[PDB]
């Protein structure tokens, strides 16, 4: 249960980063 | 529930980058600046391109 | 408080709740059976008392709810009932307090 | 040194400008083409003191060469203002003498008289 | 025992003495946010390091309220609301650590009612510097009297610690766990009295301050964060706008081109 | 026992009177929500945070409801959705702290169906300026009337709260949580008769407005929220635009270039 | 530690807490059932004393809160009481310690 | 037993020995994080990978701290937030491998505050290089002098492994876990003296470096990372840009061009 | 008894004799990912299915390790780490189907350490080409003493499956479950020599490959995927471009153009 | 006891009968999923829905399957999964309700093996249409012969359902559980030969079709999909590009223009 | 158990898409 | 708990797809590319529009 | 585990939001 | 399982606002622009500006 806190953290913490590369550079 | 975080993490893995095309936003873009020049000569009668 | 000096957890007094457990010979025909069967058959909080009918004294006094009404049938035994009352709200305890004596009749 | 001098357009006042946004900070060169720096600019209590100085015509100090401040863009958006500041190399300021004399016809001429043309009687230093 | 000591307004207050049903139960403090600016090349192993960063940290404080009854308790929880979050950041501290202070805003903590008349919270501050500061700073005396320092703050126990010189040529020792540097908003003040024309020297650092005009012993010069000031009067012009800073540990400084020199520093050091 | 008590289209109604079924349980308040933009700077260490504000924020209550039947049931629910769930905002408190009120505009609830009559929900309130109020004006004689407690001592007793001033000096006892300031959409309106140039100076904010145009008694100086009006008109082309604000505690107020001024503060009290 | 070589769990000891639970026959109108109950009611601390009421010596004090109250009332034997008690900090004792003599 | 030892700013300090409450309960390492870029093509089946690379991973050491009181404990949980978070990488091992260790920085710790003394905690530290090294380079005593282990035998008693030659042919024994490349950022000096035009080749990864230029005893031929050097200057434009890179285990070197030649391999080696 | 084959570097390597203390429990595939390339028209129900294609998938291997003591324990977990994860993609088969092998890359996964000495493992290979494939090629003779053919591999148990051919009109048998086809990343090989100018037709597939040149039985011609050649030579300027695949079980094949053909067949089964 | 049967490449395989050791659980189909574009116009309550339109459902199958051994678990595991994952749509019906059949592609699944021989999966597909269909079409004699429960009612025992005519007016019976619409895509076929210029009216719909030329009882004009051919050749120039949709139940069918016409309606039925 | 890995499911299939639409074409 | 999944699946119908207004973006690239015109007319003296 | 579920609903009803945020204007 | 709560409800604080750059959008934009007017140069020969 504790694990599946800490997965939640970080699958949201890697989350906020997102994408939307242009051709390469970022935004 | 070993396999739900196994699951999850695996689900944890992809690449959070989206890869976004260039091309259609830039014929979109000058779409759009097409209907402002429109605009803009419209409003000026026809002193310019047409 | 683990910041304190010592090394005992600290607790502090909450919520308060009650109950009564009431068995005994069962009697379909009494009076107070009917009433009993009667509240809980529809909700009606039931205002109840523990009295000492010797003493000329009363003990508590509340109102609850019928939460259980069981009975049981041996073939080698008197059939029994078996009753369970959840109170509402606080026990006024007459023991300390003054009046409730009121009795059956 | 690495940060940014503020040296005022009456040149009363140089200072540093402190707390700029060194992640939008740019220097940009191509050769016979352009030389500037942009970057912004928010106004914090280090900085409130000479916030008000930075703007257009003011002179940057940026190791060791001096731009000016071509374009500035303050803007509020709540508690927060924001100096958008893009200088040019002073050395395109030359553009603010002109010669209008003519060497009229057709004439084969060398560098240095054309440059020695260009800057005669300069009132900017160059 | 424990308790929490805030200064706002340059009032201290004690959140048990404010409030008497209020009891703080424990104090923690989240450990630094260390991160590196990674950059990545396609191709090639783990990441290249730029400069280590130290981001905002939680200061937490779990504590409860006991009120006399009902009205008492929705009149404290609104008092402690009322008092908690101001418009600007304050400070806090704690009594297991009297010497060491945040600069700190308050983050949205609910009440978690568990009766009647009791309820259980834990108040979070975000401290933003992302490091910590002593209440006192260097222009105050290490003595006992003053009753700032406690110990664990670095204070080096081999020799006197003095931050005003009269000589040419001396060392300062800057007891933080970072380099003093007024770019990265840090505070740091110097103030100079001599005769002539002035120039600091900080040989550990390498760095070098010049002010380029005379000087009497009745003009002060002080440098603060990144202001050159002479009777409270800006000199930027008048200077190669060097700053010095102080790195951890010893650092020795020299002065050229003056006499008879006075010079004293007053900063805060910076632990975490 | 505890109630809810809403004010809506000028006719307050007790949620335990208007449906009788309905019974509060327990009522309750989120905790200021602080929000803080965060700039962040490469190279250094933390945050620069910008000016605080304040989200809106949930006063909740939980309650229950015991219909008689069915078909009780289902008309008390819908009931009380028509009623609750109005296009205007309005306003409500309860009887633990009678002498405070939250404008408000209803959240979502859904019905936790327990039983075929008994129903328990959690009725849920968004708080949308931020701040509570008291619940009326500071002219108004019911303020300070119900209750008011504040550092232990109760408002509704003091005599020395005035709120019209006839002399040209005087102090205004501000008794909310924070600082009254019209440019914050806060509600402030001070009503001025006196004969010559006004100018307020407001010592305690250091704050002033003036009006260059000579005043008769018969003429009103009404400055509501950033609008002076004479005589119900807008003169603010004769005036310095000036703003006045009221902070907390005590605000010493100076009043110059005219005589014979009666002035009265209106104004709600603002509370975190 | 699975790190040290025996293959063996350890553990370490943390915080303390105490209980006292008492029963015997309930008579309501004995002045120890009075002040049991106003405590129960009235949600304040109760000092209770574990005393050898022999040796005249003291055994154990504390503060407690009264978590249960209950009695039983059997047809064919005496009414009977049972009651538990939890404690908010340090369990003196005595034993080890000084004083604490004071007897009804 | 357990321990970690750290090095740092020149000093090796034990965890264990530092903090005297502090004892490491367990040590463990993360996989190698395997990164690998895929591309996909319609209408075929799968993807096509692109070139594989090593993302910085995390060594974990489970530890606890027993502290004698309330004060000591806060003590010590400053000091080791003050020691573990420096602004500088630096290298990690434990006495259960202690050949091996990994250049890390600190991640961020939580205290898990079971009693008043003691706290429970896991220091991650990202190793950023995305690999493990030997505690030395392959000329340094200490590399081949405490333990290293390869597929059975121990590494530090074989005698065959030598990294300075005086002949034209040789053979090279890399160690690593894979092949040593100046090109990803490694370690890795060459130092040459001879006579003539020197011509590296290594025959087992088939690559070569020439410079084109007559050599003398007393001239030092230095190739360190991308990067030639004759005494200590930088003649790139004189050779051929070549890099060489040492394979796993066995590289056969063939030196031609000169005579009298002394050459020696400085490399740490690469542990996965 | 279960074990894991790990084809790397031209060698074959069992997990558990390479690893005693590592032995493999169990052995698992994720089914084939099916993926049908929706087009989707508003307004319409349902979808457009494109081409199905095959997504990489996952193949898992259960495995516990067991060592003597913790030193063992950490090395063997270190060695295991860098004989799994290499630089390129390697091929794994399993003892329950020896017939079939994948090309796959590995995984990062942790050991679970479960007491001072044992330890359980998951190992995952990500397959990226999206199918399996047998061990041997169409070339390896069907025979006993090559133990490479397995049950369960689609062979037809009715008539003989030869892929060398002598006459101008035949009959190939491709066992797999997938088309073969170049232009999808497939392994096919052609080798005929014959003379004259030839002209291969594949019937079934209706595809046809043509040469216009003459060919003498002394040169080889070889369709290496998309690539013809004579001698090693590219030839592609003097063909048609065409390229012949192998539909699912029997393809008929028709060489027209040349005399006493000798075409040969090399490709491996596609199996999912 | 329960089946599931699969008509794939012209062949009908029962699962249960293919894999000796697996057997089907249980089936079941999820519910229609309805897709809907909603549109926001602010200042006005709720949204405006657009067309609704049908995704693609799942029909699911739990089953298990119980081998001799690990060897024949391996082999009915490899069958299963070659078997199941065609590169083509097939048709899937069950023994519950045999007279509807779903046109399906396979979803991924996953086997849980439990023991060394017993090995639990949930197989489900992807029905791409959106919806299910009858075993065959309106003219197919297989269509009738099987099952089909309508409103409690079986409609392969009634006697009045014919779909060729050789009346001007006649009734055509869909039976679907929606409209059944050519354009979209689906399938309906209308082959017609008479004398003259046809009409055809679809009064229940309103609908109306007319070929503006002479027709002779050896031309066949057939109406497939969006297009009408005469004699196998595209006329739709000559026509009005009228469409003919049969809605739900009974459609009223007038034919005018011709006489000694007959007309043949080849379609199968739509369930949701 | 069940519960999340349907949770887990259901976010295979829809965070991955993201959105960012021009006016109608995707990007 | 089963309402858990309940709520989890009703906000999993969510549409993950964010319509962005092409219009600001156009005339945000529009006043970028002017900056940049400016910006090399100014490094040409005046020879350009202005 | 209701907490739970009320923090994953707020969580995904927060998420719905999305920014892409030009300069200051929304999208 | 209340640190669970508390920690997730710390990540729900973060900011679903994304920045991207402008800058970059209107380079990106400009060269696709001039990509297309370099290919329909090409397909009127040269009577453009090149």
């Amino acid at each position: 249960a504790i694990l599946v806190s800490e997965n939640g953290s970080n699958f949201k913490i890697t989350v906020t980063n997102a994408g939307e590369l242009k051709a390469t550079k970022v935004e | 529930l070993a396999r739900v975080e196994n699951l999850l993490e695996r689900l944890l893995q992809k690449n959070p980058v989206i890869k976004m095309d260039d091309k259609v936003v830039a014929e979109v873009v000058s779409r759009n600046q097409a209907n402002s020049f429109d605009q803009y000569n419209y409003t000026m009668g026809g002193a310019a391109y047409s | 408080s683990k910041d304190t000096v010592g090394g005992w957890k600290s607790k502090i007094g909450g919520m308060k709740e009650w109950s009564i457990e009431n068995d005994g010979l069962y009697v379909a025909d009494a009076e107070s059976h009917k009433e009993l069967a009667k509240y809980f058959e529809s909700d009606s909080p039931v205002c109840v008392k523990i009295i000492n009918q010797a003493s000329k004294k009363g003990l508590f006094g509340g109102l609850a709810i019928v939460a259980d009404y069981s009975f049981e049938a041996p073939f080698d035994e008197a059939m029994t009932y078996s009753v369970k009352l959840d109170g509402m709200g606080a026990l006024v305890d007459l023991t300390i307090t003054e009046g409730g004596d009121q009795m059956p009749g | 040194m690495d940060y940014v001098i503020i040296q005022s357009m009456d040149k009363e006042v140089e200072e540093i400008l402190t707390d700029i946004d060194y992640g939008s900070f740019s220097y940009d060169y191509e050769k016979n083409t352009s030389r500037a720096i942009s970057f912004t600019v928010n106004k914090t209590k280090q900085n409130a003191a000479i916030f008000d100085l930075v703007g257009n015509e003011a002179i940057l100090t940026y190791q060791g060469q001096q731009f000016v401040i071509k374009k500035c863009t303050p803007k509020s958006i709540g508690g927060t203002i924001s100096k958008q500041i893009t200088a040019q190399h002073i050395c395109y300021t030359v553009q603010d003498h002109v010669q209008y004399n003519v060497k009229s016809g057709r004439k084969k001429y060398s560098i240095q008289t054309v440059l020695e043309f260009a800057l005669q009687d300069n009132v900017l230093g160059f | 025992m424990s308790d929490l000591f805030l200064e706002l307004n340059g009032k201290v207050h004690s959140l048990s003495e404010t409030f008497p049903g209020l009891s703080v139960q424990e104090v923690s403090r989240q450990s630094p946010q260390l991160s590196m600016e990674t950059a990545e090349i396609a191709g090639t192993d783990g990441v290249i390091p730029g400069m280590t960063q130290f981001k905002p940290f939680i200061f937490s404080a779990k504590c409860n309220l006991q009120a006399l009854d009902i009205p008492d308790y929705h009149l404290a929880v609104r008092e402690i609301y009322e008092f908690l979050f101001q418009r600007d950041s304050y400070y806090i501290w704690s009594d297991q650590m009297p010497g060491i202070r945040y600069e700190v805003h308050p983050k949205p903590v609910d009440f978690s009612r568990e009766s009647d008349r009791v309820g259980l919270l834990t108040i979070e501050f975000d401290v933003f510097k992302g490091y910590a500061e002593s209440r006192g700073t260097s222009l105050d005396p290490m003595t006992f009297e003053v009753d700032l320092w406690q110990m664990g703050m670095n204070l080096s126990n081999r020799d006197d610690l003095f931050y005003v010189f009269r000589e040419n040529t001396f060392r300062v020792y800057n007891a933080g766990s970072d380099r003093v540097n007024p770019l990265m908003r840090h505070e740091l003040d110097i103030a100079m009295t001599a005769n002539g024309t002035p120039t600091i020297h900080n040989l550990t650092t390498g760095e070098s301050f010049e002010y380029r005009k005379e000087l009497q012993k009745t003009d002060v010069l002080l440098l603060n964060n990144i202001y050159p000031l002479v009777n409270n009067r800006r000199v930027g012009k008048d200077t190669n706008h060097g700053i010095i800073t102080l790195e951890k540990g010893w650092n020795d400084f020299e002065i050229k081109g003056v006499t008879d020199v006075t010079i004293a520093f007053n900063f805060p050091f910076i632990y975490r």
